[PDB]
RNA sequence: AGAGGGCGUGAAACCGUUAAGAGGUAAACGGGUGGGGUCCGCGCAGUCCGCCCGGAGGAUUCAACCCGGCGGCGGGUCCGGCCGUGUCGGCGGCCCGGCGGAUCUUUCCCGCGCGGGGGACCGUCCCCCGACCGGCGACCGGCCGCCGCCGGGCGCAUUUCCA
RNA sequence: ACCCACCCGACCCGUCUUGAAACACGGACCAAGGAGUCUAACACGUGCGCGAGUCGGGGGCUCGCACGAAAGCCGCCGUGG
RNA sequence: GGAGCGUCGGGCCCAUACCCGGCCGUCGCCGGCAGUCGAGAGUGGACGGGAGCGGCGGGGGCGGCGCGCGCGCGCGCCCGCCCCCGGAGCCCCGCGGACGCUACGCCGCGACGAGUAGGAGGGCCGCUGCGGUGAGCCUUGAAGCCUAGGGCGCGGGCCCGGG
């Protein structure tokens, strides 16, 4: 007999993606065979993100691209995205890029050819360049999703900022005993 | 003078009773097919001393000749002639079984094409 | 009874509400029905237009 | 698909997940929203705080087109109009600035989140805020009441 | 391509036949019978097909052109070879080896047609050496 | 093209023979030396007792540095301050055993663990027979048998320590490295012993087998390795 | 009628018999052997096949080679032409290229300041040839090399078949 | 796998229970039947499509529906959510 | 004259505990394999002038960074070569690559495996009906039923023989 607690001993991480589409597991063939053969670890990032959910691997706005790469240096570089990149109709001049992404939608697609932007797939980027040299490796804001507004120490609560589950929001929806101070108490 | 297969190792099993069902013994109603017990207090399910045995996945074969029948092959249920061709490029390791349905002049159309083939018959000499 | 973070939510089936349930199977049938009587205005008001005044 | 939910897994055992010790009864709680105040206050009182009380002030025959009034940004004031209004500016040269009727486009107020582009405009429109008045000054435009 | 028609294909085929913890693959022009990627006559640009003729004589290889798949009436080129067992293997050979054609193929290619002249062994032999039939 | 690459791969053939020629003669003078040493460690304690014995004196020898410690009872129904330091030994199995730097902290969680082990003052034989006879790495966290230096080496080399032989020196000198050398023996799977015990549950001392019981763990070695 | 008028199939409980085996700790059960039965696979030697080789017998045409024909592959000279990507030139399709636009013009036209149609303009989609480049499985034609099949040649130290 | 013998092991299941071989209940035997369903609403997770949008209903245009009470299309494409 | 009691020896007995080995599963390994050298790896390769037995004349270190299977070499004859795998013959081969590769596949190393209530995963487990699909099966006998017949699977179950 021995003391261990097997609690803990499986990890949980993913290792394929759980769609069954083709196209994507074909890039997953891809990348498994140059993460396991190249040194990159630019491979391995992109892999991991392959087998990611949708919740998982958010949106990047053309604008949030475009500033990644107004920084100062990754000039002459590559954007790369496994998730899609969208419009921003609040930006208005868009600079020639360089892109990778899973999918652009068809508005942010005509706005970066445009501007002499070029558009790449992941087995273009391979191609372009199997150990990730020169790129920009972003992502989309993993906390946009309005459900973790719910999350956290919960509404009623003191100090908790968190967006309860209502019907419907309006004078006569919560907003009584619990959070004035003239009906009981407030948090 | 039969069919020898590629390999004909020792296969050797962990246990050849049948697991019978609890409690299948004393009653009609009850079939000898396993289930696990469920019960609160049950001398099986919580492994007495003296009882009948509870399968696990301990008992399992060994790979190399898990579905190796006594002769050394695999079975492969062939259904008609086409069926057979198949086995064409293996039959050193899998044999055709003729299935139960199968008509008994049809039967005996599918047993000669595998002896051009060499393909060895698990159910041959039969229907008649 | 209540289990951790939900809408405390008002559904209105208290009613004996299966006696009305109205289902839709119909409407594709009406739909045609409304159709073909909808021709056969346009043909009895022979040159005048279907769409009314 | 019964094929892939739960109940499936569950024969043969006794339960149906439903434990033993306790069982599956009807309605332990009560029914529904019960106890709001006694037995299920804790629930109510750290998840929904403020259910319970009136506030504010009746308004009998409520009618919600009177209070109708979709906003828009200056964020995006542009998206209204076709860009070759806004190309057709930054162009030009008799410094002409380009009509952007809002009401049109179904918004009624114009409040002021976001950089507007040094480009002068009228925008027409039948409430504006205070800061997207100044910002529409400051590209060096007009604010437009219309009725 | 044939990496993407193969993810189309793989569980699916009506050519497939999975059945007794085996599976295999009727598919023409697959040597080998395998539900596989590599052993698969419709899915590859260049595939190879070993049947027997239909003479009961000999053996046909089946060569795909590469011209123009997708006029499939022109796509697959045969080619019988009726020769002594060990120069038909040869001929197989060489098909296959010095044209670098399928060269993964090759030596299964060369066990099919060699099964297959066996095929053509003697049935007649075969009954004779089962049974003693001495002394009733 | 062909006859030059040929030679360069020739050459570097060779290159390899010779380097593993010339690790193989310090691995062996090594050995020497630490025959040497051990030899010197030996007489020179008898030395100075004899010494001592000659003037109406005492020689009392250094306190001991490193000691074995066998886990000599199960794992069922175990406090959960033992529980702890006993996986701060890793001697979670019962009859698993490590060596073990003494010093004022370890020597106390010895005593904390007491009636749960066995141990003491190994000899020079038993840390041979323990590493030869059941010598494992921890290699990329696989138990490992050292079946080769090309090991030790790997993991330890960094240390100056290349072979069974410097690991055996680190161990029982207790030397700078020591931290890093028994950590990278997977602690020792030794059997039931041979012949049984006296009694499980009680102290050395008072008839039993817990306990420090010093000279003596070495024979409880023999009948377990 | 081993379908006989509540009759297709005809399970189990339960009963009758026939055969076999057992029998003072109620029976029944798990593990482990033994004995007996039932059938099943044999063998009237199972010495199991397959390569290659050496020898010994017997038998057909070759392979190796050229020659003629067919078909296939692969190649570069991209040689010649079809084919299409990115770029540049034609402002050439632009009215013989259409849709879209809160871009413009009511110098226009038609219908009643508005509607429809022209006419500018912008965005997008198509012709002409030249140049550079990815010369891309997107094809043809010749030439080359290689392969395979058929038929010609080769009659036997060869190449097959068989024992 | 049928029967018999022998050595060792071996209390009857289900269930409520801190505790069941219980002097705790249910159970003579066999067959068939027999219990976590569907609708609505919410939430989180996951898959797909599109993305500052998205949406399809409801309605309409296309057929006598064999398959169709489907399928397709709509300045209704967005009244509206 | 213990088979009693108190103190102590040797010796032997056996748990599912410990050790070694087999086999099954699970977990872990930034695990391996879409076809390449390489085992404390501590380079490889142009290419130009100047030359050659020269070399890089650095620690009782006991040594890793440098040395004795060659660097230049045997052949063509001091000068030239030091040549190509469609052929070095191979323990490594960078020219092309499994018997192997259903990449949801295949393979290797370690570790571990009680379980009510409860949770999750996988079921080429099982039932009935629908779209597809098996040039499936079936009066030369389907379903069901029965079987001291033959087997497979850890198991849910399944397949064959006979009736
Ligand atoms: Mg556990
Ligand atoms: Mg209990
Ligand atoms: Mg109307
Ligand atoms: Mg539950
Ligand atoms: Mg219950
Ligand atoms: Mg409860
Ligand atoms: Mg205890
Ligand atoms: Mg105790
Ligand atoms: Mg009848
Ligand atoms: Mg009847
Ligand atoms: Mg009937
Ligand atoms: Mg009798
Ligand atoms: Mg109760
Ligand atoms: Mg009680
Ligand atoms: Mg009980
Ligand atoms: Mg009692
Ligand atoms: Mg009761
Ligand atoms: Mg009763
Ligand atoms: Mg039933
Ligand atoms: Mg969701
Ligand atoms: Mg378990
Ligand atoms: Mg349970």
């Amino acid at each position: 007999g021995v003391d261990i607690r097997h609690n803990k001993d499986r990890k949980v991480r993913r290792k394929e993606p759980k769609s069954q589409d083709i196209y994507l597991r074909l890039l997953v063939k891809l990348y498994r065979f140059l993460a396991r053969r190249t040194n990159s670890t630019f491979n391995q990032v992109v892999l991991k993100r392959l087998f990611m959910s949708r919740t998982n691997r958010p949106p990047l706005s053309l604008s949030r691209m475009i500033r990644k790469m107004k920084l100062p240096g990754r000039e002459g570089k590559t954007a790369v995205v496994v998730g899609t990149i969208t419009d921003d109709v609040r930006v208005q001049e868009v600079p020639k890029l360089k892109v990778c992404a899973l999918r652009v939608s068809s508005r942010a697609r005509s706005r970066i050819l445009k501007a002499g932007g070029k558009i790449l797939t992941f087995d273009q980027l391979a191609l372009d360049s199997p150990k990730g040299c020169g790129t920009v490796l972003l992502s989309g804001p993993r906390k946009g999703r309005e459900v973790y507004r719910h999350f956290g120490k919960a509404p009623g609560t003191p100090h908790s900022h968190t967006k309860p589950y209502v019907r419907s929001k309006g004078r006569k929806f919560e907003r009584a005993r619990g959070r004035r101070a003239s009906r009981g108490y407030k948090n | 003078a039969a069919l020898r297969p590629l390999v004909k190792p020792k296969i050797v099993k962990k246990r050849t009773k049948k697991f019978i069902r609890h409690q299948s013994d004393r009653y009609v109603k009850i079939k000898r097919n396993w289930r696990k017990p469920r019960g609160i207090d049950n001398r099986v399910r919580r492994r007495f001393k003296g009882q009948i045995l509870m399968p696990n996945i301990g008992y399992g074969s060994n790979k190399k000749t898990k579905h190796m029948l006594p002769s050394g092959f695999r079975k492969f249920l062939v259904h008609n002639v086409k069926e057979l061709e198949v086995l064409l490029m293996c039959n050193k390791s899998y044999c055709a079984e003729i299935a139960h349905n199968v008509s008994s002049k049809n039967r005996k159309a599918i047993v000669e094409r595998a002896a051009q083939l060499a393909i060895r018959v698990t159910n041959p000499n039969a229907r008649l | 009874a209540p289990s951790r973070n939900g809408m405390i939510l008002k559904p209105h089936f208290h009613k004996d509400w299966q006696r009305r349930v109205a289902t839709w199977f119909n409407q594709p049938a009406r739909k045609i029905r409304r159709r073909k009587a909808r021709q056969a205005r346009a043909r009895r008001i022979a040159p005048r237009p279907a769409s009314g005044p | 698909p019964s094929r892939l939910r739960k109940t499936r897994k569950l024969r043969g055992h006794v339960s149906h997940g439903h434990g033993r010790i306790g069982k599956h009864r009807k309605h332990p709680g009560g029914r529904g929203n019960a106890g709001g105040m006694h037995h299920h206050r804790i629930n109510f009182d750290k998840y929904h705080p403020g259910y319970f009380g009136k506030v504010g002030m009746r308004h009998y025959h409520l009618k919600r087109n009177q209070s109708f009034c979709p906003t828009v940004n200056l964020d995006k004031l542009w998206t209204l109009v076709s860009e070759q209004t806004r190309v057709n500016a930054a162009k030009n040269k008799t410094g002409a600035a380009p009509i952007i009727d809002v009401v049109r486009s179904g918004y009624y107020k114009v409040l002021g989140k976001g950089k507007l582009p040094k480009q002068p405009v009228i925008v027409k429109a039948k409430f504006f805020s205070r800061r997207a008045e100044e910002k529409i000054k400051g590209v060096g435009g007009a604010c437009v009441l219309v009725a | 391509s044939a990496h993407l028609q193969w993810m189309v294909v793989r569980n699916c085929s009506s050519f497939l036949i999975k059945r007794n913890k085996q599976t295999y693959s009727t598919e023409p022009n697959n040597l080998k019978a395998r539900n596989s990627f590599r052993y698969n006559g419709l899915i590859h640009r260049k595939t190879v097909g070993v049947e027997p003729a239909a003479d009961g004589k000999g053996v046909v290889v089946v060569m795909k052109r590469r011209s123009g798949q997708r006029k499939p009436a022109t796509s697959y080129v045969r080619t019988t070879i009726n020769k002594n067992a060990r120069a038909t293997l040869s001929s197989i050979r060489h098909m296959i080896r010095k044209n670098k054609y399928h060269p993964d193929l090759r030596m299964a290619a060369i066990r099919r047609a060699s099964a297959i002249l066996r095929s053509q062994k003697p049935v007649m032999v075969k009954r004779k050496r089962t049974r003693p039939t001495k002394s009733s | 093209n062909f006859a030059e690459l040929k030679i360069k791969r020739l050459r570097k053939k060779f290159a390899q023979k010779m380097l593993r020629k010339a690790r193989r003669k310090l691995i062996y003078e090594k050995a020497k030396h630490y025959h040497k040493e051990y030899r010197q460690m030996y007489r020179t304690e008898i030395r100075m007792a004899r010494m001592a014995r000659k003037a109406g004196n005492f020689y009392v020898p250094a306190e001991p540095k490193l000691a074995f410690v066998i886990r000599i009872r199960g794992i069922n129904g175990v406090s959960p301050k033992v529980r702890k330091v006993l996986q701060l030994l890793r001697l979670r199995q019962i009859f698993n055993g490590t060596f073990v730097k003494l010093n004022k902290a370890s020597i106390n969680m010895l005593r904390i663990v007491e009636p749960y082990i066995a141990w003491g003052y190994p000899n020079l034989k038993s840390v041979n027979e323990l590493i030869y006879k059941r010598g494992y790495g921890k290699i990329n966290k696989k138990r490992i048998a050292l079946t080769d230096n090309a090991l030790i080496a790997r993991s330890l080399g960094k240390y100056g320590i290349i072979c069974m032989e410097d690991l055996i020196h680190e161990i029982y000198t207790v030397g700078k490295r020591f931290k890093e050398a028994n950590n990278f023996l997977w602690p020792f799977k030794l059997s039931s012993p041979r012949g049984g015990m006296k009694k499980k549950t009680t102290h050395f001392v008072e008839g039993e087998d817990a306990g420090n019981r010093e000279d003596q763990i070495n024979r409880l070695i023999r009948r377990m390795n």
